């Protein structure tokens, strides 16, 4: 966390700062997005 | 609804004080399940206790 790194979250490729989310979410949500349709967050498949 | 076999079911439960046919206000139905079945449906029915 808090580091620029590559990642593959069950196919959710990308690169950026992973840190804890202080934002709400649905029970069935798998990730979030911004106005730019860019992956803004993600749920880990092993620790939701 | 059944989209490409994925039979989707949204739902919600809330208290009300309805004194009419249907209520006012606003509330959206969250998803519940998702079933890739893949059949042809043209009519349905309801059950009662």
């Amino acid at each position: 966390k808090n580091k620029c790194v590559n990642f593959n979250f069950n196919g959710l490729t990308g690169t950026g700062v992973l840190t804890e989310s202080n934002k709400k979410f649905l029970p069935f949500q798998q990730f979030g997005r911004d106005i730019a349709d860019t992956t803004d967050a993600v749920r880990d498949p092993q620790t939701l | 609804k059944n989209i490409d076999g994925y039979f989707k079911i949204y739902s919600k439960h809330t208290p009300i004080n309805l004194v009419r046919d249907l209520p006012q206000g606003f509330s959206a139905l969250e998803p519940l399940v998702d079933l890739p079945i893949g059949i042809n449906i043209t009519r349905f029915q309801t059950l009662l206790a």
